[PDB]
């Protein structure tokens, strides 16, 4: 039995985008 | 036979997980009839290979994965098969690793 | 009723999501006058356009910093009562 | 996660969500009272909610309850496919080991009536089971909207007849041991005595 | 200063969270002038304490529907502006 | 190549569960 | 033997890992890596067997993957070992394969 080296399987799940921001807002106000 | 691997090892993921509704008694039951049916596939073929699978069910969830199987052999008598499967909020991936004895 | 005209100056998501809340805004300002559930209707499309988990606040004269994931914070004003769809999930 | 479990868990939903329409009745006419306790001025204390603080708090309630009542609708199709099956499988079963036991039970000859008792009990469990699952698959797929027979089907006379067995095995078991109480003792009475 | 603080009219939460989060509106509305500034704070303050980030409603009118998960969750008045604070993950 | 009695172990992590335990209230505009 | 290859797979995961968090554009790596060290560790071993090693390193976001491997080797000669490894939130579930030729 000869074992060497040789190229493997190259699979991966890519992440998820999403960016989390705690930006100022309010609703506009009417008299 | 990397083609008809493939196509026995979708199959197999098909009819154990495929993408129905999962359940907690039912997700590894579904990959373990995944592995079966795989181990089955691989009998039946009666090709001299010690192959060896490795069944891999996960629910989509946004996380980072990466099977990767790294064996010792030669190239002349051992190959591995890539079959690439998804499901609406499931997966059922599965890659086996033919060996030689 | 109320005529949901959807002043979306700045509804920070995409264009679907903002079209789904003007569209929940004016169903249920449509079929009636009140601001918790049309906060209710604008949260349920968001729930159903984004996936969980999403909510919509409505008010008057409300202080609310809108803190969820980009592209998930509907914010379509009915005249002044902007109802931010922040998708916090 | 059991099919058992699923359906007890949606009766157990179905008859909370029947005490519940009379207990949000209760809570929207005591949001009402409240209400009329306000329009009077007549707030509850601060340490608690008003009267309308009352029907919030019921209105919680209610709103945890949907949602068990959703979680449980969710897992009551999966309950009652996993019992209708179970019942099936465990029907057939039950009937082969009742028969299995009803004839080949542990008869034999030193301490035999333990072991012949053994084997009925196991042939008798395993039809009492077998009908129980079978009319769990019924109830489950009655209550989650599953496809289970949950009648006296060939599985449920298979599992009544491998309960008889299991009974007279159990009965031989019990006069076994009645005789072997006797038999051991004129075995281990002194030899001299 | 007005007094942020809860009746009993549905409390389903932890305690630490509801008491952090009345201490961090209060604080934030006493300190910052804007209203949309004291939101913009109490949201940092949330995000930095309880991790980034969530979005939570202060205001005179309030009201909405959504699967509020338990130990964030809670639907009150804290002083002038009602107290809906729930966190869906 | 007759293959010995071998089987799969199966050692899933735990998903996450939603619980709707919604604490609906009344609750009101300033009015 | 399966304690020593079991062993030698969680140090190797100690000294790659460990309990720390990946990233999106190291998870595969850190696969990658965790799988050569094992081989390596099966190649150092000496014992006569064609060495297999998979390593998937998982998030800890939801995702409940299951990880087994079914092989068509004998049981008292070969064998695969599958495990999932305890960190903060990198859960490496690697199945390993040990056949001998």
């Amino acid at each position: 039995i000869k074992l060497g080296m040789a190229k493997i399987t190259q699979v991966d799940f890519p992440p998820r985008e999403i960016v989390t921001y705690t930006k100022e807002t309010q609703t506009p106000v009417m008299a | 036979v990397v083609d008809e691997v493939s196509n026995i090892v979708k199959e197999a993921i098909e009819s154990a997980i495929g993408g129905n509704a999962y359940q907690h008694s039912k997700v590894n039951q579904w990959t373990t009839n995944v592995v079966e049916q795989t181990l089955s596939q691989l009998t039946k073929l009666g090709k001299p290979f010690k192959y060896i699978v490795t069944c891999v069910i996960m629910q989509k969830n946004g996380a980072g994965l990466h099977t990767a199987s790294s064996c010792f052999w030669d190239s002349s008598t051992d190959g591995s098969c890539t079959v690439r499967w998804e499901n609406k909020t499931m997966y059922c991936i599965v890659s086996a690793f033919g060996l030689s004895i | 009723m109320c005529d949901r005209k959807a002043v979306i100056k700045n509804a920070d998501m995409s264009e679907e999501m903002q079209q789904d809340s003007v569209e929940c805004a004016t169903q249920a300002l449509e079929k009636y006058n009140i601001e918790k559930d049309i906060a209710a209707h604008i949260k349920k499309e968001f729930d159903k356009k984004y996936n969980p988990t999403w909510h919509c606040i409505v008010g008057r004269n409300f202080g609310s910093y809108v803190t969820h994931e980009t592209k998930h914070f509907i914010y379509f004003y009915l005249g002044q009562v902007a109802i931010l769809l922040f998708k916090s999930g | 996660a059991s099919t058992s479990d699923a359906v007890t868990f949606i009766t157990y939903v179905q008859s909370l969500k029947r005490k519940i329409k009379q207990f949000e009745k209760q809570v929207e006419l005591y949001r009402n009272g409240q209400r009329l306790l306000e329009k009077q001025r007549f707030q509850f204390p601060p340490s608690w909610l008003y009267i309308d603080n009352i029907e919030g708090e019921w209105g919680a309630f209610n709103d945890i309850m949907r949602r068990k009542d959703s979680a449980i609708q969710q897992q009551v199709a999966n309950l009652q496919m996993k019992i209708v099956q179970e019942d099936r499988a465990v029907e057939s079963r039950t009937t082969d080991l009742l028969t299995d036991w009803e004839k080949t039970k542990p008869v034999t000859g030193n301490l035999r009536p333990e072991e012949a008792l053994q084997a009925l009990t196991i042939y008798e469990g395993k039809f009492g089971r077998l009908k129980d699952d079978r009319e769990k698959c019924a109830k489950a797929k009655e209550a989650l909207e599953l496809t289970d027979t949950g009648l006296l089907s060939g599985s449920e006379e298979r599992v009544q007849v491998a309960l008889e067995e299991l009974q007279d095995l159990k009965g031989v078991w019990s006069e076994l041991s009645k005789v072997w109480e006797q038999i051991d003792q004129m075995k281990e009475q002194p030899w001299v005595s």
